[PDB]
């Protein structure tokens, strides 16, 4: 694939360069601030439809409009209020081995709930394969991934 | 336009020719009501304000239900069945009163005080100009022979 | 504070000119002009409740056991996509409100180009120069119905994993490589993993891209061609009377734009759409009786049931009777976007029109779209005939043949009454002009002849008897009330009578203001005459 | 029937003038103004290759036994998001091919952005009217890396797991709000179910939308106020003197879009990038050694090595000793995005620039430039010092010192070499303009003396000496081949050479050629001169 795309792009590249011929363009800029004319226009024109809307004299009607703008806003970003959880609060359920779901719980918690949590040493156990009349399929029946383990292992 | 001659016209001048650059031309714009202090303007003012204070009202509804109500679900024969199911319900009343009230006070000030307006602009289409066509395919040619 | 942040904005960009051509541009305001509106704001709404929708679903096939907020349901086996559709209506705060939202600007979506399309269709918008336009929208509505096909196919409930069972097996039915095709769509047998996948990542990516895209290529296409407009005073072919974008096109955009926001958030909150918690997971076994896919897709369905057992079998080869539901749905998309070169092969002119044309002016499209209209009803009606029957006390097989007949009688019927009635709206649209205003004032004459006094709308000849006007294109009044002979000539509030002093002067005002207003239309009239005579 | 293509095409969008425009559009011709299209590119083929890569992975989180084609994985205990990866890779032909070009395109996405940041910086293009385009650049750098940052962390190894976990108790330790803002992000503790979602789609949707409006408008931009170019011959700030579109610029963009396609083809095949089926699935209590994030984000890894343990308790508070390694890299991108500014405030030039200058002439900004590229050379080498350590044999403490103390003394000396040599670059020149080109003709004098023979580029008096040329922000020769005196005066093959009359005839056409190039130059400069006078 390098090399079709790639030769393909060097036998473009040489064609330039040998074929098509010798350029020198110069263009003339325009660019900076516009002309006067047009810029005491876009301004008086813009002016014009400010003061003929004759809204800044209703300082009330723009007054609850700002307000009730602000409360549409408010009104449509508030569903992303959806996103925010508490930190402290539990998840529902009691206390599994993965703790409490806060930063204060750690699965060894059990202890402290009269739990006999023993220390599991990882045998690092996989899924045993059976074939049989109906396919091949995955089993972890027997199969312990953690372990007791003794003071002299 | 030399600047001498910019300063010497008016605000409303000024975009008369600013109009007429874009080839557009104001027919009949008028003045919504050009009277003293009639009461029609206070009748007009004391609509818009009718659907912003109900849209204010709507939004404030808005947050504090979504806020503080019974959301979560209740299912049939609890006590607080009838406080969660009308949770969604409530939400969309209340939102859909707020946006909407806006939306009507927005287009009650557009009827009631911008101006009316006839603008009339030229439209500029078909098969371009003589001179850019034939410009254009000896440009192409050129770039091709 | 103001000027200074325009100076050195102008400065750099050189944009006085380009900003003023910019608030310049005129647009006609006509309500029908406003309809594809309606369509741009459902589609933000879609894609703006969309976005918020993914930070909670989960596109996964893969079962799990369901322990959530719906306290039903719990135990039971599902999908990862249906339990975390589960999650975001009974987990997440305002999660139901946002998917009612999300599927509510769906169907409006689909509705908003529909009616907009009818808008283009009726009033010859497609015409030259505006035939991209019309191939454009046409890929625009195709695909959005292809978009909410595969949205609502998300949560993998049992309503519409059934509509995908149904599509699925559409493609393994087509001959030759209907079988290489479905495979290579699905990624194996049906269902598949990396099912829910393609699907999820070209309704969040694939298709929202190429709508933009069409869409944004669509409204800069009419910003160049800068509208259409009815025939009127003043205005012709070369010209676009209206208002400007300020202050007057961009607020009532705004304001509009708002009020359908405001719309798809009420039926968002106070009507139930896609309650997917009474469906159940998708299983291969279990079904419901009305599985109906969805409006803009009843149409296919209604196709499906009533195209007849018409197997074609080839020795060691068959063809499905479904295939000439393919081949069908295929020649109406086929007739709907290739219209204006048919229309124009008919009729023979295409001479860049730029003013529209009344319904009424054009029976023979007109009808030919009111027979379109009630040919896609029926199909949309047959693709819920069994909700039909039972909740109207109606035989399904009756309501099947109804449909397999209705396909033939009732489009020619639709054609033969329409074309009539446009004949009809053309007559009476002439009486006024050439006798006037049939006013309800019934004088009996000394001799004892009641006659109807006739307001013209022209100049008269002798006595009475107007000068015939010839038509132009545009609405006649027809009542005596649309001069303004019935206008309320009483200022004040409701309870108010207003001063007679300044109730004086605002009579005064308004009629010295719509003398003018008519004088400067006929001006502009007069203008285009001896403009059009060089 | 081309024309008729053309004429269709006009009598409708009224064409014609407004794309004369658009093919004849000069371009400066720089071999340092194609390394803006590298990034297009790059970013062209990341778009192409990511949407392929999206129809064969499932983004879940949902554990499973793996069964698939990597038979040295099959029975370990998964997420989904894993085992699809390694399915794109192990079950789908030419799936590990488009993977590579995939992460291939991203690494040089990123360092094509920074290289082209680089040459903005240093030729000052980043100058008035040009500082929008400034801060549009720096911020798609920065959604660049932290694109590339959410991608490598989809297919859920181990290696990439750890990013995840070091980003999540980067943002749990904030101040105030951190174990808050971590719950909203996260959907919960670390790992989440919906964590790989939002991260998914942030990634496929959200942060490519962003970037390709980002880079469209700054094309745009940038296509709008044409082009900076270096003050050559003939050349002003009020033109702009290359190459117009067509046929020479359009044609010169392909085959170098082309060249940077077919490289990263070739780097896609060639050399392995992220081989995930060394790695395993993501646990919390296994790690490697080293465990690095990708280059692009390797400076962020290195401030948190070298940043000291200063943690502040407060009462029954705690302000992690991460936090100020937040607070460093918000300076450094702050310093960043507002350069324009502060290089006006501190030199108080307020002017419209429109003609580059080499970095010679900027010694104070260059030689910033330098010191920042090797305060960040430094942050980047100390975030993989484990691998540098024990590749190269040194102390991994004396390799945090290093990064320490290196982070005051290195910035330090790179800014003095480098203001020194960059005095010592202008030096050069002056010798040129005032003295000539040394030849390097070293002849003795009948008296004895030594002198080596000077060529002058201006005219001379009548004393040896010639008066010496000004500086005009150009490159000046400084040999005598980069005026052609050893240029080849044979034409024809390898073998071979071509007939006399056909050699002598093409000696002659190609010196009228170049002496009228020269002439062209100079006419521009005359003209030039009396419009400036004006
Ligand atoms: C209030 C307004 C504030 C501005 C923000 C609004 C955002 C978009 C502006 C839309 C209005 C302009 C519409 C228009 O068409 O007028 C063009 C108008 C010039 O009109 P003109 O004088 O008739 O020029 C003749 C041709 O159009 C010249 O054509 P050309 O041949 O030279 O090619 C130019 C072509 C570009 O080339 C092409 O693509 C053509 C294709 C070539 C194919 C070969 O298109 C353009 O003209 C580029 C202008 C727009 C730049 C992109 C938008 C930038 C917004 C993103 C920044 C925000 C983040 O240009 C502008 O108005 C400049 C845009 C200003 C962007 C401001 C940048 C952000 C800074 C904000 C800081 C706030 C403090
Ligand atoms: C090369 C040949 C073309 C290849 C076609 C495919 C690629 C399209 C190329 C688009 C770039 C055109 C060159 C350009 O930028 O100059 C504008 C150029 C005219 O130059 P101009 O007279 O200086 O325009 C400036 C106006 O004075 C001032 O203009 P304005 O104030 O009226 O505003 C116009 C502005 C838009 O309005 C705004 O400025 C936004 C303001 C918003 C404020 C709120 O932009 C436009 O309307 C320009 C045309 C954009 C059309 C969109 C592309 C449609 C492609 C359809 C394929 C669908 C896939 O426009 C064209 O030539 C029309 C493009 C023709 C598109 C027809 C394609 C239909 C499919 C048939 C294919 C058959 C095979
Ligand atoms: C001549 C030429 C081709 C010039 C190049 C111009 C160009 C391509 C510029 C770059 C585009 C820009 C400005 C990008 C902004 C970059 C940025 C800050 C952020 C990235 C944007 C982003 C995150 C996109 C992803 C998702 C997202 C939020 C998308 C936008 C969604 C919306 C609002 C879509 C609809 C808007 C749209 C595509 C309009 C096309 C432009 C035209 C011609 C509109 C005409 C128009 C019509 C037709 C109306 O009906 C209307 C009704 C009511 C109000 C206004 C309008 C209106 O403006
Ligand atoms: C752009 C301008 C931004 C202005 C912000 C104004 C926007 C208004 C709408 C904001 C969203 C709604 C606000 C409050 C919404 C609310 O009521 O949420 C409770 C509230 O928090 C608390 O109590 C402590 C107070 C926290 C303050 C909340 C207000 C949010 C403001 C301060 C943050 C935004 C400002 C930042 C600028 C943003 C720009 C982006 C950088 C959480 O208690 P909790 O018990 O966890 O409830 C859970 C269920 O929510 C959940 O579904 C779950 O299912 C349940 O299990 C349950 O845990
Ligand atoms: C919609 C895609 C557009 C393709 C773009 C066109 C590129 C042309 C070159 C195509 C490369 C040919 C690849 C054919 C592959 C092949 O050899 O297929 C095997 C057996 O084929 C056969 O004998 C007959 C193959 C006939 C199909 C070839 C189709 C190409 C032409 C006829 C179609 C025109 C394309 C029109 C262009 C439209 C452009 C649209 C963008 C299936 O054995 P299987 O045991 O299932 O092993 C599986 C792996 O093969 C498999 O890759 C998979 O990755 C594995 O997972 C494994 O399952
Ligand atoms: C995605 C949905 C669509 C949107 C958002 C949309 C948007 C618009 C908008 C905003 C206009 C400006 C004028 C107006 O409001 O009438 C317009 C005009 C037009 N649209 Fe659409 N449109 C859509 C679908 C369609 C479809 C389906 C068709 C055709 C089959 C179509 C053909 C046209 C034509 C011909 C015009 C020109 C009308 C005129 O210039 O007089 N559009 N569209
Ligand atoms: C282009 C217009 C779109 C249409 C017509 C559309 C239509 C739909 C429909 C009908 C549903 C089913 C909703 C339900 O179950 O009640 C849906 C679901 C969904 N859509 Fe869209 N959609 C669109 C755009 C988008 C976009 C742009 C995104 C994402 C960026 C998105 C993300 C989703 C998601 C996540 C679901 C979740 C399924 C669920 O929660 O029910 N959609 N869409
Ligand atoms: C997403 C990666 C980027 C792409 C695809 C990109 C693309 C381009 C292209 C095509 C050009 C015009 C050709 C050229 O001069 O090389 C350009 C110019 C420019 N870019 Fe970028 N750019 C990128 C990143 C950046 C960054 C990171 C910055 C600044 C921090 C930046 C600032 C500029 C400036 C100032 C110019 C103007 C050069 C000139 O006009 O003299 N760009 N860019
Ligand atoms: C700024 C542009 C992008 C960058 C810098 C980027 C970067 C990356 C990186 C670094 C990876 C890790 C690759 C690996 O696992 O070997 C990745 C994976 C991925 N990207 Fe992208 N990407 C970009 C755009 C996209 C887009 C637009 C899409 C989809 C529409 C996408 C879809 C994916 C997917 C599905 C993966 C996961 C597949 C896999 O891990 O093998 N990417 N990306
Ligand atoms: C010339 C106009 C001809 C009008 C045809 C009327 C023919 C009906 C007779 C069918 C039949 O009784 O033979 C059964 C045969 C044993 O089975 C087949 O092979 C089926 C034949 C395929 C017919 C698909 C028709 C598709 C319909 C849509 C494409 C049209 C909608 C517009
Ligand atoms: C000014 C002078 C900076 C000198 C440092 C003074 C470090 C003395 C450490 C003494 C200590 O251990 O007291 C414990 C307490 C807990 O430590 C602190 O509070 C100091 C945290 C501050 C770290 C900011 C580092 C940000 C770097 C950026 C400025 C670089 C951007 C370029």
């Amino acid at each position: 694939s390098g090399l079709c795309i790639l030769s393909l792009g060097f036998a473009v590249v040489l064609y330039v360069k040998k074929f098509i011929p010798e350029e020198i363009a110069v263009q003339r800029r325009h660019d900076g601030p516009s002309e006067e004319v047009d810029r005491r226009t876009i301004v008086a024109l813009l002016n014009d439809s400010w003061q003929t809307s004759t809204l800044g004299r209703r300082k009330l009607i723009m007054g609850l409009a700002g307000g009730g703008a602000v409360l549409a806003g408010l009104t449509i970003i508030a569903p992303m209020g959806g996103m925010i959880k508490n930190p402290w609060n539990p998840k529902e359920g009691p206390m599994d081995v993965q703790g409490d779901g806060t930063l204060w719980t750690s699965g060894w918690t059990l202890v402290e709930n009269d739990v006999k949590v023993y220390l599991g040493r990882d045998t690092a156990a996989i899924a045993e394969s059976h074939t049989d009349a109906t396919g091949e399929h995955w089993s972890t029946t027997g199969v312990s991934r953690l372990v007791r383990m003794r003071p002299e292992d | 336009y030399t600047t001498q001659e910019l300063n010497a016209m008016s605000n409303e001048d000024l975009a008369r020719l600013g109009t007429e650059l874009d080839d557009v031309t104001i027919a009949y714009r008028k003045e919504r009501f050009p009277i003293a202090n009639d009461p029609a303007e206070k009748r007009a003012a004391r609509a818009v304000t009718f659907w912003l204070v109900l849209g204010i009202i709507g939004g404030l509804g808005f947050l504090a239900t979504y806020i503080f109500w019974p959301w979560e679900y209740k299912a049939h024969g609890d006590e607080g069945l009838l406080a969660y199911t009308l949770y969604t319900p409530m939400l969309g009343i209340t939102s859909g009163l707020c946006i909407l009230s806006l939306g009507f006070a927005v287009v009650l000030y557009v009827k009631k005080f911008i101006p009316e307006e006839i603008a009339v602009q030229r439209r500029h289409d078909g098969p371009s100009e003589e001179v850019d066509r034939r410009t254009i395919v000896a440009l192409l040619n050129d770039s091709w022979q | 504070s103001l000027a200074t942040v325009g100076n050195n904005l102008d400065s750099r960009y050189t944009m006085a000119s380009g900003i003023r051509r910019q608030i310049n541009k005129v647009f006609p305001t006509h309500w029908s002009f406003m309809l594809g509106e309606i369509a741009l704001y459902s589609f933000i709404v879609l894609l703006l409740t969309g976005v918020y929708l993914t930070l909670f679903f989960d596109p996964s096939i893969t079962k799990v056991i369901y322990d959530g907020g719906y306290l039903p349901l719990n135990g039971v086996e599902m999908s990862r996509a249906y339990a975390t559709a589960l999650d975001i209506s009974f987990e997440v705060r305002g999660g139901l409100f946002i998917r009612q939202m999300h599927h509510w600007a769906a169907l409006l979506f689909v509705v908003s180009m529909l009616v907009h399309m009818l808008r283009i269709f009726f009033t010859g918008a497609f015409r030259r120069p505006r035939e991209a336009n019309w191939i454009i929208g046409v890929v625009l509505i195709i695909l959005g119905m292809a978009e909410g096909f595969m949205g609502y196919s998300l949560p993998d409930d049992l309503l519409s994993g059934v509509g995908l069972r149904i599509m699925s097996a559409i493609i393994v039915g087509l001959p030759i490589i209907g079988t290489w095709m479905h495979w290579l769509i699905f990624g194996g047998d049906f269902p598949s993993d990396l099912m829910l996948d393609r699907f999820y990542i070209a309704h969040v990516l694939i298709i929202p891209a190429i709508l933009l895209g069409l869409i944004a290529a669509h409204l800069a296409l009419v910003w160049y061609q800068k509208h259409t407009q009815f025939p009127g005073a003043g205005r012709t072919e070369n010209n676009v009377i209206g208002i400007r974008i300020m202050p007057l096109f961009a607020v009532k955009a705004v304001a509009f734009g708002l009020i359908v926001f405001g719309f798809l958030a009420l039926l968002a909150g106070v009507t139930t759409i896609n309650a997917i918690w009474n469906l159940g997971p998708y299983n291969p076994s279990q079904v419901s009786a009305g599985s109906q896919p969805d409006v803009y897709m009843l149409w296919t369905d209604g196709a499906a049931r009533v195209m007849p057992a018409w197997e074609l079998y080839l020795g060691n080869y068959t063809i499905p009777a479904v295939f000439w539901v393919a081949v069908m749905l295929g020649i109406l998309v086929v007739l709907l976007v290739t219209y204006p070169f048919i229309e124009r092969k008919f009729t023979g002119d295409d001479a860049h029109h730029n003013l529209l044309q009344r319904p009424r002016d054009v029976p023979v499209r007109t009808s030919l779209g009111v027979m379109a209209l009630v040919f896609y009803i029926l199909l949309t009606v047959s693709g819920g005939n069994d909700v039909y029957a039972m909740q109207f006390h109606v035989s399904l097989n009756a309501m099947t043949w109804i449909g397999r007949i209705g396909l033939i009688v009732g489009p020619a019927i639709a054609y033969f009454i329409t074309y009539r009635l446009c004949i009809g709206l053309q007559r009476s649209d002439r009486e006024v002009l050439e006798h006037g205003i049939e006013t309800g004032i019934i004088k009996q004459m000394p001799n004892g002849a009641f006659i109807e006094v006739h307001q013209p709308l022209g100049p008269v000849d002798d006595h009475g008897h107007p000068i015939p006007l010839p038509y132009a294109g545009a609405a006649v009044p027809k009542q005596m009330n649309q001069l303004g002979y019935a206008e309320v000539e009483t200022r004040g509030g409701f309870f108010g009578p207003d001063p007679e002093d300044i109730r004086a002067k605002a009579k005064e005002i308004e009629h010295a203001n719509h003398i003018e207003e008519a004088n400067t239309l006929r001006a502009l009239n007069e203008a285009n005459i001896e403009r059009d005579k060089n």
